[PDB]
């Protein structure tokens, strides 16, 4: 699915409750490879040093009768990634009810140990995890499809700031 | 339409039936009329394991605040201190579509004593009166342990006798909410607390129990057989700890 | 007699004092010996007197100065002169790319910033503000950049001790933009750093034994203190 | 003569020497200029291992919230919240007669960092330079570690040197006391929160470190041998913990 | 529920999702700081070609005011003055049931300019570069037009560089709507004149383009095809024309 | 902590970017091969900085500064030094 | 620097009668000294030490 | 083109030994940089008799 259009999908089904987690991914929007090229990650390429909270959304792209629970949540700096929902439910969390809203918005609060992070890959500023997992299953009916797709999005908060402007590392010109 | 907002958690639903308050009283901490408040820190949801929802299924039972005995901070305050006092925020999610039929009842009840499997009067033990996180199942009849040799020590809940001997149409003499399937796909439920003392030990007593029972049978379009997973999410309210001691370690097994 | 002027954290900081010396050539690409650009991490540890100076507080902010002494020479006496010298210092914060080649893009200075020299000229001076993403800058840290786990690999969440959060702070590349003489040619640039309106917090105690490494690790020469007798003027 | 009453704990001595807080600042919560706030539940003395002080002692070094890591409530917040604050009192007692020699030079160290023993820098592990409630110990000389296959990445301070290059008489720097056995069997310590930021966390970096060396060798009559217990009990201050997350387990051996 | 009535149309709908008006302004007159204007004869609503959104559509693109070129009154006027200015409305329909699945996004692109399909730079033809009322596709991939001896001369769009090199991600940067098939079957965008000039040529330049783009998979219960129409529906606003000469009559093919 | 100071358009914008390099030399007419003057149309797209610092938005105005870094060097180190 | 023109003078530390001890008590003991400046100490014309070293 | 280093050394200060050893950091040595052609370097100092 990558550099395609799939990329920006994520699958769902109504298999049976599982703890398996649906979504991964850790807070370093200027460092991983899936927020570094967003515009949030794109604009953080061209600063060293950047604050505050962040908006992640998620939208159900399956049908009207489709109806289902989701959990979203965010594990703080220094522990152990989540592995399971059980992990996840300690911590920052979101419940996405998906048929009375088609869309949810989780705000990453702005835990850290120092007043600014880098925009590198470094241990030093850890901006935690994010994962997502299912609360009950995905349901739907007879003659309904069974496999939908979710579009992720994210964007900066009224708090947000950036500093200490730098060339990005996705920038390249012949000789 | 409705936001639980409590310590770091929030849940959002779109599919709610409003909520009850049991007694018509919130969670308030005790009145003059060193403690510990874990605030935030502990007042906030928790996920329990997810139990499914079949056409055979007879209810599931769960004892509070034990199933909360491992839940981060507020099992750790419950285990360090000897004495406590929390009220409760329950929230039950059971998603179906347009072509699902059946409906929960889900019950809060205070003191909730269970019929024991054995001859012998009261004779379940601790380990298994105290099941966890994963709560317990009802039968659907009254099965007498005869392993004289080996008892069982477990609860013997039959789903029409609640448990307790008493019909479970009356059942609704608690505080309890009705989940169908066709109006609502999860209910709520605020459990003050409820005791004969002001604050009492977190381990051997428990203050409330969470029955759900399948109201109506599940079914499913003309399929032979569906499942629904059911989610109980309870969060800690006015948390408040005392008497600190060495860690207690309740014995297992 | 007191006056306390001379005494000031303002006063006792307030020196020129030389960091690093960085040395460029200028020669033909071909000869691969010879390295037409250099690439040096912005750090006060290499030198022992500004070091120090500053270890002797555990905390401080301050504003910097920068200045680059240039210098330059040849190879050679038998190949007449070269032409006047032209030197490039571009700063390289945290995350920006690393120039690899003399004449890469990376020199085009789009929004890196960049010092640009004319031998003969007065050194180039700079003034940067405080830029440590915490409240202060700490000269230690007793801690980890990441602390392993239990049922983690033994191959992954280890870290040196003290690692380095605070300390990424850019590093500066020195290139010459002139074409390459026909004659190698050698120069150093030497970089001063001046610091002003320093506050500092937790004072240390100095110093005693030579400085080995970045950190307060110790192999030989400990042994300061001289002899003398205990009755003995 | 002092009382020293902080959460449900009280230290109560008669051979005191009044006390010193470092730096003339008490611990403070965060000014403006959802957090967790144990209060009294972690507030409160909790006694390190007794080491031991004879002839050959060298000196004893703890590093804080280190030593604290499994003192109940305090840890198991420092294990569940990614960032903390906390100040510190410290209280060193040492008890002896009228017969007895010698003297405890007792430093409050911010960022104490210590010298490995191993060739390459800074290369000793997490495991050892935390080694919890037993702390470490001084060395007299520089030794050191040429098992290539098996490195112990270990610290090695040198008694003489602090353990980090600088010569022990200016030691006195940092906030300091000094228990005299011939004047006063104990001391008294009062450490605020020092950080370049106002929250950190409290796995990754250690905020204080506790030395005590023996500044007068130890001796009892004319006795060939004495051994003098010493007691290092210390107290979390104005406990804050933010960042609330799954359990960490730190690695081990 | 939604009503837009402009001129002598008027499109009613119960599907909508609001509106959105690119950058906050409505299209407005040229201020002070002999025109020509339609008014109502050409501020209308009309219909362009419908297309079909099948499993494999890559996304579908047209140009304004291009694709009015040919709609009546307005691209007479455009055709016979030279100089114009005119804000849009935009009105796109995506019917669909509740067995349905997909979304679409629909994307205001001021200077939407696409990649050639060719080695040489910008070697795409006017008549290419002009589809009219019919727009154009995307496609999956960058396909190299070889034919040297007659190049197609087209642009050659991809769906996943939106055309222009640039992440479809980022594409929500403009203004921008989505139509979810499960809440909205019908979407309305506002776009004011946007250029460098408050007049330019209505020939030369063009002022939009509209993007639609599949941002989920279609999909109909469990059957192995489906398709869905979508519809056009755009109406010039504040039209003004000027320079009046003879009638403009574009090459073709 | 926002500030946004160093986040403006100016901020972002006023930075000093290589956008060409002129090549000339100083030689004998005769010589065919050598360019004595050079000609560069002016535009800021023949580098990829400051390109795609602008491209960002479709419209702009601002006032320009341009700065000319001058070096040159020799041929050839048998001739001694030119003037 | 150590220069005559500016002499400090010296300090020196004797008995007076005795150091007294019981039976049963040690008889070696030994004292700390400790140095520190007044109210009214100054310094002047900064300047590099000579305890600071460095290769190369 | 040669560039001058001439560094202040008060009493009891190091005295250099080798033309590149530390004693050239000027870490709190008064110095002053002086590159041939510009105009003759000049500086200042007050009273500084005990
Ligand atoms: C060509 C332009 C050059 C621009 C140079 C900018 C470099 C900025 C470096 C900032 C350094 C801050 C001062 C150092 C702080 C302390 O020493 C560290 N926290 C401890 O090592
Ligand atoms: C590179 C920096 C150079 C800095 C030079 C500072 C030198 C200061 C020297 C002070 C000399 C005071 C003037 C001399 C006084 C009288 O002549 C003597 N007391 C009698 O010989």
């Amino acid at each position: 699915r990558k550099n395609t259009m799939d990329m920006y999908r994520v699958e769902l089904n109504d298999a049976a409750h599982s703890d398996t987690p649906i979504l991964c991914f850790s807070l370093s929007p200027a460092s991983d490879p899936r927020l570094a090229h967003t515009m949030l990650g794109e604009i953080l390429n061209y600063y060293t040093h950047w604050a505050g909270s962040l908006k992640f959304t998620f939208l159900f792209c399956g049908s009207m009768m489709a109806t289902g629970k989701l959990l979203v949540s965010y594990a703080p700096p220094g522990a152990e990634a989540p592995k399971s929902r059980k992990e996840a439910m300690l911590g920052t969390h979101v419940i996405w009810d998906i048929g009375l809203q088609s869309s949810c918005t989780m705000v990453v609060p702005w835990i850290s140990n120092t007043t600014y992070r880098l925009t590198i890959n470094d241990s030093f500023t850890e901006g935690g995890y994010i994962s997502m997992f299912y609360q009950t299953r995905v349901v739907v009916p007879l003659s309904t499809p069974r496999k939908m797709d979710i579009l992720g999005f994210v964007s900066a908060c009224n708090d947000f700031s950036v500093r200490l402007l730098r060339d990005t590392t996705h920038i390249s010109q012949e000789a | 339409v409705m936001q639980l907002t409590l310590g770091n958690s929030t849940i959002t639903t779109q599919e709610a039936a409003n909520s009850v308050v049991a007694y018509g009283r919130w969670p308030e901490y005790i009145k003059d009329s060193q403690p510990t408040e874990p605030d935030v820190a502990a007042c906030r949801f928790y996920t329990l394991d997810t139990v499914t929802w079949r056409k055979e299924s007879r209810g599931w039972w769960w004892k509070l605040p034990d199933a909360l005995k491992d839940m981060g901070l507020f099992g750790q305050n419950m285990f360090y201190h000897y004495l406590g006092r929390a009220g409760y925020t329950v929230h039950v999610q059971c998603n179906a579509s347009k072509f699902h039929q059946g409906a929960l009842g889900v019950f809060a009840v205070p003191e909730m004593c269970l019929a024991g499997d054995s001859t012998t009067h009261m004779f379940t033990k601790y380990e298994n009166a105290n099941p966890g996180e994963k709560g317990g199942e009802f039968k659907g009849s009254f099965t007498l342990d005869t392993n004289a040799t080996n008892p069982a020590r477990n609860f013997c809940p039959v789903d029409y006798l609640f448990g307790s001997g008493v019909l479970a149409g009356n059942a609704f003499v608690y505080p309890h909410q009705i989940i169908n399937l066709r109006t609502n796909n999860c209910a709520t439920l605020v459990l003050p607390y409820v005791n004969s003392l002001s604050i009492d030990s977190m381990t051997k007593h428990n203050n409330w129990g969470i029955a759900i029972l399948p109201l109506a049978p599940l079914d499913f379009a003309t399929e032979s057989s569906t499942e629904i997973p059911i989610t109980l999410t309870i969060a800690p309210m006015c948390c408040e700890f005392n008497g600190l001691r060495n860690i207690t370690v309740p014995r297992t097994q | 007699k007191r006056t306390r002027s001379e005494s000031t954290v303002e006063s006792f900081f307030a020196r020129g004092a030389c960091v690093a010396i960085i040395e460029v050539d200028n020669d033909a690409p071909t000869k691969r010996a010879s390295k037409l650009f250099s690439v040096w991490k912005i750090t006060y540890k290499d030198t022992v007197q500004l070091r120090r100076k500053l270890e002797f507080f555990t905390y401080s902010r301050f504003d910097m100065e920068l200045t680059f002494v240039v210098t330059s020479n040849y190879t050679d006496a038998n190949n007449g002169h070269a032409l006047n010298q032209v030197y490039q210092i571009m700063f390289i914060p945290p995350g920006a790319p690393i120039p690899g080649k003399w004449n890469d893009y990376t020199w085009q200075t789009s929004s890196n910033p960049s010092v640009f020299y004319t031998y003969g000229a007065p050194p180039a001076r700079i003034s940067v503000p405080y830029v440590g993403i915490a409240n202060a800058y700490s000269h230690f840290y007793d801690g980890f950049a990441k602390v392993p786990l239990a049922g983690q690999a033994s191959t992954e969440g280890d870290s040196l001790y003290g690692a380095a959060s605070l300390n990424d702070f850019g590093s500066l590349a020195v290139r010459v933009v002139n074409d390459h003489n026909p004659t190698k040619l050698t120069s150093k640039i030497r970089v001063y750093m001046k610091p002003k309106h320093v506050r500092v917090w937790c004072p240390r105690p100095p110093r005693a034994v030579p400085y080995y490494g970045p950190g307060v690790d110790y192999k030989d020469g400990l042994a300061p203190l001289p002899e003398k007798g205990l009755t003995t003027y």
